[PDB]
RNA sequence: UCAGGGAACUGAAACAUCUCAGUACCUGAAGGAGAAGAAAGAGAAUUCGAUUCCGUUAGUAGCGGCGAGCGAACCCGGAU
RNA sequence: GAAACGAUGACUGAAUCCGCGCGGACCACCGCGCAAGGCUAAAUACUCCCAGUGACCGAUAGCGCAUAGUACCGUGAGGG
RNA sequence: UGUUAUGGCGUGCCUAUUGAAGCAUGAGCCGGCGACUUAGACCUGACGUGCGAGCUUAAGUUGAAAAACGGAGGCGGAGC
RNA sequence: AACCGAACCUGGAGAUAGCUAGUUCUCCCCGAAAUGUAUUGAGGUACAGCCUCGGAUGUUGACCAUGUCCUGUAGAGCAC
RNA sequence: GUAGGGGAGCGUUCAGUCCGCGGAGAAGCCAUACCGGAAGGAGUGGUGGAGCCGACUGAAGUGCGGAUGCCGGCAUGAGU
RNA sequence: CUUGACUGCGAGACUGACACGUCGAGCAGGGAGGAAACUCGGGCUUAGUGAACCGGUGGUACCGUGUGGAAGGGCCAUCG
C-alpha cells in the first residue's frame, strides 16, 4: 500500500517485482561474513501477481 | 467575560509515557487525549458610570497603567 | 546470539587507523584481555587488529 | 435505416443476473458471502516483514529523445529551441535530454538540455554542434 | 513424553546413468557413505556436489565405502 | 451558510494512539444566499498579484501502532 | 517528529523606515512582503414554493396520503 | 380426450450434510411484494470499434428538435 | 407508566454480524475440493495443490518393456 | 454430475425505428388433443369493452416454493 | 606456526505455498601453513534460534525543502 513504496515491492521493466533478501537485517547478527552479505536480489512470481496492486498505480 | 476580547475557549489535554528518553529516546508514546478548560479572575471597576463586573488580568495590567476606555 | 549476565560477551572490533568492525564473539573465561587478532580494513586491508575496547 | 441497422457483432454480451439459473445459490457456501471486507491486500501476509526503506526523492527528470529519431527522417530543420514541441518530446514540465539509440551520418544542430557522452560523441563525428544552456 | 517427528530430508539426489551439470548435488548424506570419486567433491556437510558436466559413475565395493564418480559425457 | 459545543457504534479482523469525523446532535446569529477579500501572502520565475467556484496537478509531495489508513499546495486550463 | 508558521488559555511584553514579519530547527547571504482598523454585488450552496420536461411510477408502485399526518396507538415525546 | 378397474414399479420439496422419506430446519393454502446493484476522468483482463507511433480530451464556451469548439492534462515513447 | 444488572422515543443508523436463513428463465460443454504450510488459527483466512475459459507451444503427457542405479520393509538371523 | 467456469438462447417492462391490427371490436381473463430441442409460441372458440401484436436496436426496479420472509384474501381445527 | 571464525562474489543444484533455509566448483584484493602438490571464506555433520518496526553505536559522504552550511534523514557495518 502507500507505505510499502520505499520498501521494496519494486516493480522492474518485465513487470516483474523486486524482493531480495531478508535473513538478518539489524537484530541479531554475528554469523558469518556472506550471510551478512546475504542480503540480495531477487523476487517470486508467485505472490508478486497480488503484490503491485499494493504500489499499483505508482509504478 | 472578560474586558477587551473574551474568555474560556479551551483544549484537549495530552500526556505521554516514555516521558523524556535520551533525547534519542526510543519513542514517545500517548495515554491522556482529553478535552480541558481555562478561566481568570475578577475585580471591580467603572467608566461612564459606577460599575463592578470583571477584570482580564492582562486587562488589569492595561487599566492599571493606563486608562483605555476605562478607569478603577 | 541472545545477551544476558552471562559469561564471555560479544565485543566489537577496530583497526590501526583502518575502520572495520568484526564484531565476534569471545570469551571471558579461560582467557580474554588481549583481543589481538590480524584483520584486512577499508583499503589497505593487512593490518593486526586490537578487539579490546 | 436504423430499423435496419446492425448489432457491433460481438463487441457485449450480456450481464449477469444471479436470480433463476436453477441451482445458483452464488458465491462461497459460508464465510465470504454478505460482506464488503474481502480486501487482497493488507499488512497481515508477507508484506511487511519484508526488510526496506531506502528513501524517496525523484528528483529532475529529463526528456528521452531517441537519436534515431533525430537522425534518419525528417530534414534536420535545426531542432534549437521552439521548433521541437513539434517533434513529438512533448512534456513541458521538465527539460530535455539526447541519448544514442540508432546510427546514420547527418549534419545536426540541436539545442537541449544535456546529453549523454556517446551522443555527443556521436553528433560531431557526423559533424554537427549540440547547445547547452550556460 | 513425546514430541517431533523431524523433516530432515537426505537421499541420494541424482542417481546412477544420469547426466548432470557442474555444480549440481548429486548426493544429499549425513556422514560419509558415498564418498567422493573422481569428478566429484564433498561440501562440509558431506554433500556430494559436481564439480564439471558429465555423466554419473556409481561404483559399488561391498559398501562400507563406495564411490560417486563423474566421467565425461561429450 | 458561518459560529460556540461535540459523540459513539464502526475500521484497525482483539484494543488504548488512530479511524470512523469535526461526521451526528445541541446551541447561537443572518440573509436570499452565506461565508471569504484587497497580501506582513503564496512561491523559487529576482514570476504571480484580493476571495470564492469548477477542472487539473494527484493518490503526486507527504502524514501514520510508518499499521489500518489519511492525503495536500504552487504552476497551468476556466466560470466570474 | 529535526517542527517551522498561524491560533489562542496562563505568565511575560520589542522595535518603528541606516525598521519590522516571512521564506519548515537555526545562521549568514539572498529574495518575497510592509501585521496589530472596517465595509465590499458578482462566479458558489440549497429547494417551502411556481414552470417545464422524463428509454419515472400508475392503485401491494408512486410522497405516508389519487390527500390524512386523518382515523387509529401512546400519559407523553412519538408512531400511523 | 375424460374417467376408471387391475397388474408392475415407486422412501414429499427445500436447506444443512460424512450421510435425509427422515422421528433433523422451513412452510396452512392462493395471490401479489420480495435479494449480486449503482457510482468514480479508479485498477486489471477478455471481446469489439476509430485513428495508429502515435491515441485522447476535462472544466468550460457556443449552438441546443440537433452538436461543435475547448490541448489545462492524462497514457505510450528508457532503463538501472 | 403492565418484561429495568441501566426507562422510553427520535436519531447517528442500511451500527457491525468470521454467525444462520434465502437468492427465482432455459438448454449445452467441461468439472472439482474437504490435502500441505502459516495463522490470538482451529465451522474463519492468505499461498500452494486440485476446476474452467483463452492464448502460445507442440509431444515433452499417459501406460508398458528394456537398460541403469538408489532404498533396508517382509522374511530371516544372532556376528554387535 | 454438486460448488465453479464456458457457450448458445426464451420470456417481461420501458425507448427509438419498421410494419401494421382493432367498435364487423384491442389488451387482459377462460378453455383447448397443435408447433418448437428447452425457456416457450401460435390456431380457433367463450369473456371483455379502448387499445395492441410482429420485427430490429437500445435500457432494465426483468423472471420466486421456500427466507418461523411482507400486505391481503380464504381454509383446517367445527357447527367444536 | 598462525588469525581463512577473511573482504568484494557467486556457475550451478538440494528444499520450501511463501518467507526462510542448505551445499557449492570457481574470478579477483589479499593473506596463513607447507619444500612441494596444495588446503583454508570456523569447527565429523546434524540443535545452540526470531521477519518487520522504532531506536543506540562506528564508518561513508547520496538527500537536505531560495542558495552556502548545519539539524534530521539515507546507504555499509553493527548493538537491543
Ligand atoms: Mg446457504
Ligand atoms: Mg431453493
Ligand atoms: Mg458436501
Ligand atoms: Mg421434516
Ligand atoms: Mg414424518
Ligand atoms: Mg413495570
Ligand atoms: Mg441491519
Ligand atoms: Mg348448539
Ligand atoms: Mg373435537
Ligand atoms: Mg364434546
Amino acid at each position: 500500500t502507500h507505505k510499502m513504496a520505499k520498501r521494496r515491492i519494486k516493480i522492474t521493466g518485465t513487470g516483474k517485482v523486486m524482493a531480495f533478501k531478508s535473513g538478518k537485517r539489524h537484530q541479531n547478527t554475528g554469523k558469518s561474513g556472506d550471510e551478512i552479505r546475504g542480503k540480495g536480489k531477487g523476487f517470486v512470481l508467485a505472490k508478486a501477481e497480488w503484490a503491485r496492486m499494493k504500489l499499483m498505480l505508482p509504478r | 467575560t472578560g474586558k477587551k476580547n473574551l474568555v474560556v475557549n479551551s483544549v484537549i489535554r495530552r500526556g505521554k509515557a516514555r516521558a523524556d528518553g535520551g533525547v534519542g529516546r526510543k519513542t514517545t508514546g500517548i495515554t491522556k487525549r482529553v478535552q480541558r478548560a481555562n478561566l481568570h479572575k475578577k475585580a471591580i471597576r467603572e467608566n461612564g458610570q459606577v460599575k463592578t463586573v470583571w477584570l482580564s488580568a492582562n486587562a488589569l495590567r492595561t487599566l492599571s497603567k493606563g486608562p483605555y476606555k476605562g478607569i478603577e | 546470539a541472545k545477551d544476558g549476565p552471562r559469561i564471555i560477551v560479544k565485543m566489537e572490533s577496530s583497526a590501526g587507523t583502518g575502520f572495520y568492525y568484526t564484531t565476534t564473539k569471545n570469551r571471558r573465561n579461560t582467557q580474554a584481555k588481549l583481543e589481538l587478532k590480524k584483520y584486512d580494513p577499508v583499503a589497505k586491508k593487512h593490518v593486526v587488529f586490537r578487539e579490546k575496547k | 435505416g436504423s430499423r435496419k441497422d446492425r448489432k457491433r457483432v460481438g463487441r457485449g454480451p450480456g450481464g449477469t443476473d444471479k436470480t433463476a439459473g436453477r441451482g445458483h445459490k452464488g458465491q462461497k457456501s459460508r464465510s465470504g458471502a454478505g460482506k464488503g471486507a474481502f480486501f487482497e491486500g493488507g499488512r497481515s501476509r508477507l508484506i511487511a516483514r519484508l526488510p526496506k526503506r531506502g528513501f524517496n526523492n525523484v528528483g529532475t527528470t529529463y526528456e528521452v529523445v531517441k537519436l534515431s529519431q533525430l537522425q534518419d527522417l525528417e530534414d534536420t530543420t535545426f531542432d534549437r529551441d521552439t521548433l521541437e514541441a513539434y517533434r513529438l518530446v512533448r512534456r513541458k514540465n521538465r527539460p530535455v535530454k539526447l541519448l544514442a539509440s540508432g546510427e546514420i551520418s547527418r549534419a545536426v544542430t540541436v539545442h537541449v538540455d544535456a546529453a549523454s557522452a556517446a551522443a555527443i560523441k556521436a553528433v560531431e563525428a557526423a559533424g554537427g554542434r549540440v547547445v547547452l544552456p550556460e | 513424553n513425546g514430541r517431533d517427528s523431524n523433516p530432515k530430508y537426505l537421499g541420494v539426489k541424482k542417481f546412477g546413468g544420469e547426466v548432470v551439470k557442474a555444480g549440481n548435488i548429486l548426493v544429499r548424506q549425513r556422514g560419509t557413505k558415498f564418498k567422493a570419486g573422481q569428478g566429484v567433491g564433498m561440501g562440509r556437510d558431506h554433500t556430494l556436489f559436481a564439480l564439471s558436466d558429465g555423466k554419473v559413475v556409481f561404483i559399488n565395493k561391498g559398501k562400507g565405502a563406495r564411490f560417486i564418480s563423474i566421467e565425461a559425457a561429450q
